[PDB]
């Protein structure tokens, strides 16, 4: 019902 | 049905992967990476303001949302031409739509510049978003054992 994280992100570019 | 596997999954993404037809609801910028109810906060948002653009003759761009060990592509259904294109480790968030089974959405963007997309797709949105979830996971799975096995 609820969403969910992307283990894999990486914020710095 | 018969149960996931890796090598399943890193079939049916590898290349060109898979596509749903959907329109573009909107693109929000957003404060966060991830959230519930900040994604929520922004679907409302750009659904009020598609709704305002819809009673001025105004209809939601038809696209295709593809996706892929490359990430998430949206793509312009009239001419093809790839509107926008996230890498999968630029991708936060998978939002679901408790108010529509017909939408859901994304945050995506590198740091300091977070963006909600909204997404109405044509069927279901479920089989999108598990495709997302089993996307990220068979990706964090192949690294994970790749990384066991080097220690
Ligand atoms: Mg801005
Ligand atoms: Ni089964
Ligand atoms: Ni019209
Ligand atoms: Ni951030």
């Amino acid at each position: 019902q609820n969403g969910f994280d992307n283990p894999n992100y990486q914020p710095q570019e | 049905g018969p149960e996931k596997t890796d090598e399943y999954l890193l079939a049916r993404f590898k290349g060109d992967g898979v596509k749903y037809k959907a329109k573009l609801i909107g693109i929000d910028d957003v404060p966060d990476a991830r959230g519930d109810k900040m994604s929520q906060d922004s679907m409302m948002k750009l659904k009020g303001m598609a709704a305002a653009g819809r009673s001025q003759g105004q209809h939601k761009q038809r696209i295709w949302v593809n996706i892929s060990l490359s990430g998430i592509k949206i793509i312009d259904e009239k001419t093809g031409v790839i509107e926008h294109e996230h890498p999968v480790n630029k991708i936060s968030f998978i939002a679901r739509d408790v108010t529509d089974n017909r939408a859901f959405g994304y945050v995506c963007g590198g740091e300091g510049q977070h963006q909600f997309f909204a997404i109405k797709t044509g069927q279901q949105a479920e089989p999108l978003v598990v495709d997302l979830k089993d996307l990220f996971q068979v990706i964090y799975n192949v690294k994970k054992k790749e990384e066991e096995k080097k220690k």
